[PDB]
RNA sequence: GGAUUUUUGGAGCAUCGACCUGGUAUUGCAGUACCUCCAGGAACGGUGC
C-alpha cells in the first residue's frame, strides 16, 4: 500500500514524493528503491427546566443616592445568588410600540425577577461583583 | 533604581521611630523644602515602601532580636519544620477555598445564563 | 582587565628553549596575579611580561615550577609567602622593578633551593653594598644577575653588617 | 551601617525566605527515593543555613541598647536623615535598574525544571555519601562487615545468615569475648551505623540525639539499666555480677574497677559507648536491617538472570535557482537578498511597499525594478 | 497607517471572499493572507492594505460587529 | 570459554585491579577490551608504600594487571 | 570498542614498569600498548637512603618518545590539548 | 565450533587442568600461588584455557616483615586471578 | 589475546653529573650529545653490585 504512487490522466504512474513519472508498470515499482526515494521517505439546559416559578411578590424600594436599591427577599436555603442585569425593552412578550428605554432586572432561582426602567443612559452600574451586595443572615440584596 | 530603594529604606528607618501618627521624622521634612514623592499614597511604589516601614515593625518587635533571643527557631529544627508544615497547610487551605470560590462562581455563571430574562415584572 | 582562569586557559603552553614546560602570558597587563592552580602542577617556567602586578603575591602551591619569569613589570614589593608556595623554585627573573628600600629581599631570601637570581635594571642595585647584602642575605643564591658569587665577596658580606 | 534596624530585617527576610522554600518543598509531592534524600538534604541545608543567620543575628543586640536611647529620642530626627540624604546626593548617572534586591534570594532558594535543587546545593550529589549497593537509604551495606568478621575469627564457618543473626542481637551472649580483638572491628561497626543513621535522615537534629544517647548511656546505662529477679545486677564493662545495690555501688569505685583492669571504666569506656551506640543504633534501624536481610535473601536465593536483572537496574539546488548570491537593496534600508527571483518577488510586495511609502512615491510598475533612492526620487519626480 | 488586521476568520474564508468582504466599506489595494504551505491552511488572520489611513481606519472602526460562519471577525489598525 | 567476555561484559562497576608492581587501582570500570585493557574513570591509585592519588580517568593493560576485585553484588552464572 | 582513541593527542601520563612516570602528548598508539608522545618528560623518583633525606624525583624532557607495550603499566590524563 | 569446544573439554576435564575441574565439580577450595608471595585459598567457579580463574569468597595469606613477619591475611568476597601471575594451584590444601 | 622482539611474568667498590679558588690561547656564524689544559679543597647527588 503506497500512499505516493498514483495514476495519472495518461494511462502512466506518478511519484508524488518525489516527484516522478513511469510509462510502464515495470518502472513504478523499480522506482521505490533507489536513493532518491529513500531521501523522500527519510525527509518526509439541566438547570433552567428544573427551576421552579411560582412568582411570588416582592419587596423592592429604590432611593435617589449622591456621592441604590433594596430588596427584601424571603430565605432561599441555597447558595445561588440573585443575579441583576441591564437589558432593553425591545424584546417583550407583547412587544408593546414606543419602546426605546432600558431596565436593570434583579432574578433569583425561587422567586421572580424585579424589574426597574432608567430613563437615563448611564447613572450607575449594573455589575454583579462591582457595586451590589446580597447579606445573607439578613436576606436582603443592595445595589448601588 | 537604588537610589529610590535606599531613599525609600532611609524613610522607613527614620519614621518607625515615632511616638505619634503624624509627629514623624518624615511630616516635618516636607515643609523643609525637600522633594518626597514617596510620601503620597497616590504612588505605585508607596504602597510597598510603607509596607517596608511594617517590615520596620518587624525591627520593632520586643522577640526580633532587640531585648530577648528566639530559641525555638534558632536551636529547633523541628520547630521549623512543624511551622513549614502549618505554612504547607494553610497553603493547602488558602487553595481549597479559592477553589470552593471558583466552584461558586461557576455556579453562579452557569445559573445566572440559564435564568428567564423576559419575565419582566415593574411594581 | 584582571587575571582568572580563562587567561590561563587560553594561553600557548609548550616546550620552552631550556626543556621545560612554559606558558606565554606576555601582553596581558594583569594587576594581580590570582587563580593560577589551573594547571595543576604541569608547568616548570610561567612568564609574566608586560603586566602591570604592583606586588607579586597570591600565589598557590605549586611544587612543580622551577622558573619565575616576572621581568617587565612594576612590582615594587614583594610577598613573604613565596617559599611555602614553590619549594622547588631555583630561577628568578625580578629584573626591570621598582625596588627601592633594601628589605625587600629579606622574603626572597626564604627560598633554599633557590639558585638563580636578577635583579638587573632595578633601583635597589644602584645602592651602595647592594650585591653585599644580597650575598649575606641569601648564601644558597649561586648566579646574581648573571653572575657567579665570589669567595672575596662573600667574605665581605660576612665582614659587613656584624 | 544600620545593623539593628537594616541588617535586622535582611536576616529575617532570609529567614522568612528559607521557611517559604522548606514550606514549598515539602508541601510538593514525591516520586523516587533519590529525589526525596535530595530534598530533604536542601531542607536540611537550609535550615542549618537558618539557624546560622539567627545565630549571627542574634549576637547584634550589644550596640542596639546604647543606640536605644539615640534612635527612639525626640530631640534627634531630620536632621540625620538630612545628612544623609546630602550624603546619598552623589551622581546618578550610573543608569542601570537592580531588580535583584528581593528576587535573588527567591531565586537562589529555588530549583529548575530540568535539576531539581536549589542555588547554594547545586553542587550537592547523592552518589557522593551513599553507595550503589545501600540504596539512598534503601539498605545497609554488610558486606565489608562480614569480610572483617570473618578475617577477625580466621574461619570459612560464618556466612552472612550466620552473621546477621548474631548482629540482630541487642542483650544476648555475644560470639566472642569482650576483651578479644572484635572491639576494634566493633567499634568501626558502629561507626557506620551511626553514619548510615545520619544519611538515613538528614531532617533529624542528630546533635540533640547524640546528647540524649550519652544521657541514656550516663545516667541509665552505667546504674544498672539492665535488672534481674549475680543475675541482680550486671557490668557492661566489668563483666561481673552484683549481689545488690549497695555492693555494686561500693564496687563500682573500687581499685579494679576503676584503672586496675584491661576492661575497666577508665580505658574501656569508649568501646563501652560503641557498643551502646551500635545497640542504639540496632534498636532505632532495625526494620532496614531487616529489609537489607530481606533483599540479601533475595539476592541468595534467585539465579544469575535475576541476580543479573535486579542488578542492573544542498548546493547543487542553491546553484542551479541562482540562489547564495549577495544583493543589496537600497530602497529597503540597504537590505540584503540571496535570490534575482526572491528579491523580484520581494519587490512587489509589503516591505517593499512599506519601504516605499515613506519616501512618498506610490507603489506603480514604473518603480519595480528601481532600487536607489536618488533613481526613485528622480522617476517620481519626471511622471 | 493604511493596513488594518483581521482576525478572527475561519479556516473556510478565501481570499477573494474576503477581498469582498472588505470591498463593501472601501476599495482595498492589496489583501495579504498568511498561510502555511505545508498544509495549504489559512491561520485566521490577514492584513488589508487600503490606499489611505483614513479608509482604513473607517473599515476599521466599520467592521467591529461583522460575523463570518458563525465566528465575529475583529478588526484593528496596524 | 575463555575469561575475557565475562570481563569485557563488565560496564559501570566499581571494580579494583592490582597490579604486578604493587599498585592497585580501584574504581568504577567505564571499558574492556579483548586485551584486558581496563579503562576507568574517577579512580584512586595506591603503589607500593606510597600515598593513593586520585585520577579522573586510568587506563591499565593485560599484561600490568595482576588481579581482580569484584563487590559482592555481581552474579557470575550470568556473566560466564 | 574506540575507548584509546577517545584520549587521543592530550598530554597523558603513563606509568613505567620500573617506577617513572612519561608525561606527553599521547598522539599516536597501536594495538602493541605503544605510544608516541611528542614532547615528553620522564620522571623517576631516587631513594633517599637517609633517616632525615626526602624524597626527590629527577624529571627530564626529551621530546618525542615511542614507548613500547612491555615496559607500560598505566596511563592516565593529565592535560587537555593546547 | 561444537569439535573445538568437544576437545576443549577433553583438555579441561583429562588434561592438566582436570583439578581445576575438581573446582567446579564438587565445589571444593583450591590453593593457588601468586608471584607476590601470596597464596589464595578458595574454589574457583570460572576458568579458562590461559588459567585466569574466577574466585568465590577466598581468602588471600602473606607474609609481610615490620623483627618477624606477621601472617597479615585478607578476605574477598569475588575475585579474577590471571593466569601470568599463577605459580602453582593445589587441588586438595591442607587447612 | 595462555611460553625468544611487545598481551597470559624473570618474578664497602666502580662510574657519571656537579660546587668553590689560581695561570693559560682561541673574539669565532650555527642547529649540535658533549667540548682548551693543569694544580688544590669538598662535610653534594644519580645508577649497578
Amino acid at each position: 500500500k503506497d500512499p505516493y504512487f498514483m495514476k495519472n490522466h495518461l494511462g502512466s504512474y506518478e511519484c508524488k514524493l518525489c516527484l516522478t513519472l513511469h510509462n510502464n508498470e515495470g518502472s513504478y515499482l523499480a522506482h521505490t528503491q533507489g536513493k532518491k526515494h529513500q531521501t523522500n521517505l527519510a525527509r518526509r439546559v439541566e438547570v433552567k427546566k428544573f427551576v421552579k416559578i411560582g412568582r411570588p411578590g416582592y419587596k423592592v424600594t429604590k432611593q435617589r443616592d449622591s456621592e441604590l436599591f433594596q430588596i427584601d427577599y424571603p430565605e432561599i436555603a441555597e447558595g445561588i445568588m440573585p443575579r441583576h442585569r441591564f437589558m432593553s425593552a425591545y424584546e417583550q412578550r407583547i412587544e408593546p410600540p414606543d419602546r426605546r428605554w432600558q431596565y436593570l432586572l434583579m432574578a433569583a432561582e425561587p422567586y421572580e425577577t424585579i424589574a426597574f426602567k432608567v430613563p437615563s443612559r448611564e447613572i450607575d452600574k449594573a455589575e454583579g461583583k462591582f457595586w451590589t451586595h446580597w447579606n445573607r443572615e439578613t436576606k436582603q440584596f443592595f445595589l448601588q | 533604581s537604588a537610589f529610590d530603594l535606599d531613599v525609600v529604606k532611609l524613610t522607613a528607618q527614620f519614621v518607625a521611630r515615632n511616638g505619634r501618627q503624624f509627629l514623624t521624622q518624615l511630616m516635618q521634612k516636607e515643609q523643609r523644602n525637600y522633594q518626597f514623592d514617596f510620601l503620597r499614597p497616590q504612588h505605585s511604589l508607596f504602597n510597598y515602601f510603607t509596607k517596608l516601614v511594617e517590615q520596620y515593625t518587624k525591627i520593632l518587635i520586643p522577640p526580633k532580636g532587640l531585648f530577648s533571643k528566639l530559641k525555638k527557631e534558632a536551636e529547633n529544627p523541628r520547630e521549623v519544620l512543624d511551622q513549614v508544615c502549618y505554612r504547607v497547610e494553610w497553603a493547602k487551605f488558602q487553595e481549597r477555598e479559592r477553589k470552593k470560590e471558583e466552584e461558586e462562581k461557576e455556579k453562579e455563571r452557569v445559573a445566572y445564563a440559564q435564568i428567564d430574562w423576559h419575565d419582566f415584572v415593574v411594581v | 582587565v584582571k587575571l582568572t582562569a580563562e587567561l590561563i586557559e587560553q594561553a600557548a603552553q609548550y616546550t620552552n628553549a631550556v626543556r621545560d614546560r612554559e606558558l606565554d602570558l606576555r601582553g596581558y597587563k594583569i594587576p594581580v596575579i590570582e587563580n593560577l592552580g589551573a594547571t595543576l602542577d604541569q608547568f616548570d617556567a610561567i612568564d609574566f611580561s608586560d603586566n602591570e602586578i604592583r606586588k607579586l603575591d597570591g600565589f598557590p602551591l605549586l611544587r612543580r615550577l622551577k622558573t619565575l619569569l616576572v621581568n617587565n613589570n612594576r612590582i615594587c614589593r614583594i610577598g613573604e609567602g613565596l617559599d611555602q608556595a614553590l619549594p622547588c623554585l631555583t630561577e628568578l627573573i625580578l629584573t626591570n622593578n621598582s625596588l627601592v628600600e633594601l628589605g625587600d629581599l629579606d622574603p626572597l631570601a626564604s627560598l633554599k633551593s633557590l639558585t638563580y637570581l636578577s635583579i638587573l635594571r632595578n633601583p635597589v642595585t644602584n645602592k651602595k653594598h647592594y650585591r653585599l647584602y644580597v650575598i649575606y642575605k641569601v648564601p644558597q643564591v649561586r648566579v646574581l644577575d648573571f653572575q657567579k658569587v665570589k669567595l672575596k665577596e662573600r667574605q665581605e658580606a660576612e665582614k659587613m653588617f656584624k | 551601617m544600620e545593623t539593628i534596624l537594616e541588617q535586622q530585617r535582611r536576616y529575617h527576610e532570609e529567614k522568612e525566605r528559607l521557611m517559604d522554600v522548606m514550606a514549598k518543598e515539602m508541601l510538593t509531592k514525591k516520586s523516587t527515593l533519590r529525589d526525596q534524600i535530595n530534598s530533604d538534604h536542601r531542607t536540611r541545608a537550609m535550615q542549618d543555613r537558618y539557624m546560622e543567620v539567627s545565630g549571627n543575628l542574634r549576637d547584634l543586640y550589644d550596640d542596639k541598647d546604647g543606640l536605644r536611647k539615640e534612635e527612639l529620642n525626640a530631640i534627634s530626627g531630620p536632621n540625620e536623615f538630612a545628612e544623609f540624604y546630602n550624603r546619598l546626593k552623589q551622581i546618578k548617572e550610573f543608569h542601570r535598574k537592580h531588580p535583584n534586591e528581593i528576587c535573588v534570594p527567591m531565586s537562589v532558594e529555588f530549583e529548575e525544571l530540568l535539576k531539581a535543587r536549589e542555588n547554594p546545593s547545586e553542587e550537592a550529589q547523592n552518589l557522593v555519601e551513599f553507595t550503589d549497593e545501600e540504596g539512598y537509604g534503601r539498605y545497609l551495606d554488610l558486606h565489608d562487615c562480614y569480610l572483617k568478621y570473618i578475617n577477625l575469627k580466621a574461619s570459612e564457618k560464618l556466612d552472612y545468615i550466620t552473621y546477621l543473626s548474631i548482629f540482630d542481637q541487642l542483650f544476648d551472649i555475644p560470639k566472642e569475648r569482650k576483651n578479644a580483638e572484635y572491639k576494634r572491628y566493633l567499634e568501626m561497626l558502629l561507626e557506620y551505623l551511626q553514619d548510615y543513621t545520619d544519611r538515613v535522615k538528614p531532617l533529624q537534629d542528630q546533635n540533640e540525639l547524640f546528647g540524649k544517647i550519652q544521657a541514656e548511656f550516663e545516667k541509665k546505662w552505667e546504674n544498672g539499666t539492665f535488672p534481674g529477679w549475680e543475675e541482680r545486677a550486671q557490668r557492661l564493662f566489668s563483666t561481673k555480677g552484683k549481689s545488690l545495690e549497695s555492693l555494686d555501688t561500693s564496687l563500682f569505685a573500687k581499685n579494679p574497677k576503676s584503672k586496675g583492669t584491661k576492661r575497666d571504666t577508665e580505658r574501656n569506656k569508649d568501646i563501652a559507648f560503641l557498643e551502646a551506640q551500635i545497640y542504639e543504633y540496632v534498636e532505632i534501624l532495625g526494620e532496614q536491617r531487616h529489609l537489607t536481610h530481606e533483599n540479601v535473601q533475595r539476592k541468595q536465593a534467585r539465579t544469575g538472570e535475576e541476580r543479573e536483572e535486579e542488578e542492573e537496574e544542498p548546493y547543487w539546488l542553491y546553484k542551479l535557482h541562482g540562489l547564495n548570491i549577495n544583493y543589496n537593496c537600497e530602497i529597503c534600508g540597504n537590505y540584503t537578498y540571496r535570490g534575482p527571483k526572491a528579491f523580484q518577488r520581494h519587490f512587489a510586495e509589503w516591505r517593499h511597499a512599506h519601504g516605499m511609502r515613506c519616501l512618498g512615491i506610490p507603489n506603480t510598475a514604473h518603480f519595480a525594478n528601481v532600487t536607489q533612492i536618488e533613481d526613485a526620487v528622480s522617476l517620481w519626480a519626471k511622471l | 497607517d493604511a493596513t488594518v488586521y483581521v482576525g478572527g476568520l475561519d479556516e473556510k474564508v478565501s481570499e477573494p471572499l474576503l477581498w469582498e468582504l472588505f470591498l463593501q466599506a472601501g476599495p482595498v489595494v492589496n489583501t495579504h493572507m498568511p498561510k502555511d504551505r505545508v498544509t495549504g491552511q489559512h491561520q485566521g488572520y490577514g492584513f488589508v492594505e487600503f490606499l489611505s489611513e483614513e479608509d482604513a481606519d473607517y473599515a476599521i472602526k466599520i467592521m467591529n460587529m461583522i460575523k463570518l460562519y458563525g465566528k465575529p471577525i475583529r478588526v484593528n489598525k496596524a | 570459554m575463555k575469561l575475557v567476555r565475562f570481563l569485557m561484559k563488565l560496564s559501570h562497576e566499581t571494580v579494583t585491579i592490582e597490579l604486578k608492581n604493587g599498585t592497585q587501582v580501584h574504581g568504577t570500570i567505564t571499558g574492556v577490551d579483548v586485551s584486558m585493557n581496563t579503562h576507568l574513570k574517577a579512580v584512586k591509585m595506591t603503589l607500593k608504600n606510597r600515598e593513593p592519588v586520585q585520577l579522573e580517568t586510568l587506563s591499565i593493560r593485560g599484561n600490568n594487571i595482576r588481579y581482580f576485585i569484584l563487590p559482592d553484588s555481581l552474579p557470575l552464572d550470568t556473566l560466564l | 570498542s574506540s575507548k584509546m582513541l577517545q584520549h587521543i593527542d592530550y598530554r597523558m601520563r603513563c606509568i613505567l614498569q620500573d617506577g617513572r612516570i612519561f608525561i606527553g602528548t599521547f598522539k599516536a598508539f597501536d594495538k602493541h600498548m605503544n605510544l608516541i608522545l611528542c614532547d615528553c618528560d620522564e620522571f623517576r623518583k631516587i631513594k633517599p637512603k637517609n633517616s632525615k633525606q626526602a624524597e626527590r624525583e629527577e624529571k627530564r624532557v626529551l621530546g618525542l618518545v615511542l614507548l613500547r607495550g612491555e615496559n607500560l603499566v598505566s596511563m592516565t590524563v593529565e592535560g587537555p590539548p593546547p | 565450533p561444537e569439535e573445538l569446544q568437544k576437545r576443549e573439554e577433553e583438555e579441561f576435564n583429562t588434561g592438566p587442568l582436570s583439578v581445576l575441574t575438581q573446582s567446579v565439580k564438587n565445589n571444593t577450595q583450591v590453593l593457588i600461588n601468586c608471584r607476590n608471595n601470596k597464596k589464595l585459598l578458595g574454589r574457583v567457579k570460572a576458568f579458562d584455557r590461559h588459567c585466569n580463574m574466577v574466585l568465590e569468597n577466598v581468602k588471600e595469606m602473606w607474609t609481610e616483615v615490620p623483627s618477624k613477619p606477621v601472617n597479615k591475611d585478607r578476605y574477598i568476597s569475588k575475585m579474577f586471578l590471571r593466569g601470568d601471575s599463577v605459580i602453582v594451584v593445589l587441588r586438595n590444601p591442607l587447612i
